[PDB]
């Protein structure tokens, strides 16, 4: 009917939103991890720095910060692969139960036509009936008619095939939307405390850092 | 006097490696801000996605939406704050080292006019041991001030990274904590 109407073009245009925005992860991703690189490499030259060095107190500290950067590299590391796992595989995992829904559609108007492909053949037996009833010949008067009964119970029969095919649907899209509240205030939970154990770890970083640097004398 | 011939040669490794750590800077801060360039095209199609969803959801994510547009201008803060403590910093070192090894020249240049005078004036003297003099002392104040310069920048940053740290601290936690407890 019409709800199944509305709960395509949506979904296409939601599905297609929802595509949308697994874009920008994959290059966020990819784009830390990046810059992971270009820290632990970065950090690699503050230490030769410190080491081809004269003063002692510099070259101390130069060490001490080159070590810093080791750790946000694999801060770095851990960011970005924690938002692959748990943020980016959520995404491309949910388009895919998209495509579910977009099978069943498929699937609930496949059975439809195939109600209709029984429609196709049903007017044909009372076609070829309408023949065999006017000349002459009682053969096939007790032929075709067996058959039209035949399928007149099986347009009735995908009739009754399309009709539950569309109520199944029904259940497995409500199916969705509980489990989704339910969950997405937990799933984007998830995810931020990542971020939180990456800022805590960030400032329990520096702050190691700053006697350090008062120690210079 | 040995001491000019090994400072020029820590001269020569020391603005090697501070060039190759000034390059890396900026790419250090030049692959930040590609981040924080993407925390704003994060939202532009984090936004779109709220446009058809349902009516409670739609509170639920617009509330995160909102920290993505502050997180783009943290990230901002420090993609820029690194390239006026380290590059800029490293980058002036390039150009003054770059002068303190033109002082070494000059110096050379009234040395060799005392071996040329010495085989032979006391103006090719008086000039060069002013020279061993003045820049024996634009040398050594070029260290105090860049060892004290050293110190300083590592420090106004440490205390802008607790800062900055801490702030994000008090932006997500304004947001779990109201999701803990909608
Ligand atoms: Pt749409
Ligand atoms: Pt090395
Ligand atoms: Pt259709």
């Amino acid at each position: 009917d019409i709800w199944f109407e509305e709960k395509l073009q949506e979904v296409e245009c939601e599905e297609q939103r929802l595509r949308k925005l697994h874009a920008v992860v994959e290059t966020l991703v990819n784009h830390r991890k990046e810059l992971a690189l270009n820290t632990a490499q970065f950090a690699k030259s503050l230490a030769m720095l410190g080491s081809s060095e004269d003063n002692t107190a510099l070259s101390r500290a130069l060490s001490q910060l080159a070590e810093v950067e080791e750790k946000i590299e694999q801060l770095h590391q851990e960011q970005a692969n924690n938002d692959f796992f748990l943020l980016a595989e959520l995404l491309s995992d949910y388009i895919r139960l998209l495509a579910i829904v977009r099978a069943a559609f498929d699937q609930r108007m496949k059975t439809w036509q195939r109600w209709q492909d029984a429609q196709a053949t049903l007017q044909k037996k009372r076609e070829a009936e309408a023949r065999l009833l006017w000349a002459n010949k009682p053969d096939k008067l007790q032929q075709a008619k067996d058959e039209i009964l035949e399928w007149e119970s099986r347009v009735t029969q995908y009739e009754r095939d399309f009709e539950r095919i569309s109520t199944v649907v029904r259940k497995e899209v409500i199916r969705f939307e509980k489990e989704k509240s339910k969950d997405f205030k937990n799933h984007v939970i998830k995810y931020l405390e990542t971020l939180l154990y990456s800022q805590q770890q960030l400032a329990k970083y520096w702050e190691a850092f700053l006697p350090e640097a008062k120690a210079i004398s | 006097d040995d001491f000019f011939e090994q400072e020029k040669n820590f001269l020569i490794n020391y603005y090697n490696r501070i060039k190759d750590s000034c390059v890396k800077a900026d790419k250090m801060t030049r692959s930040h801000k590609n981040v924080a360039d993407d925390y704003i095209h994060t939202a532009a199609c984090l936004h779109s996605l709220a446009l058809e969803e349902p009516t409670v959801i739609k509170k639920y994510l617009l509330k995160v939406a909102e920290l993505f547009e502050k997180l783009r201008k943290v990230e901002g803060r420090v993609s820029s704050d690194e390239d006026l403590k380290l590059t800029e910093l490293l980058r002036y070192y390039m150009l003054n080292i770059e002068a303190a090894k033109d002082l070494l020249y000059r110096r050379t240049k009234a040395l060799i006019d005392y071996e040329n005078s010495n085989k032979a004036q006391q103006e090719c003297c008086q000039k060069f041991e002013q020279l061993s003099e003045s820049a024996k002392e634009e040398l050594i104040n070029f260290k105090r001030k860049r060892v004290a310069a050293f110190r300083k920048n590592l420090i106004e940053m440490s205390e802008l990274e607790i800062k900055h740290a801490r702030n994000n601290v008090s932006l997500l936690q304004s947001c779990i904590d109201l999701f803990k407890n909608n």
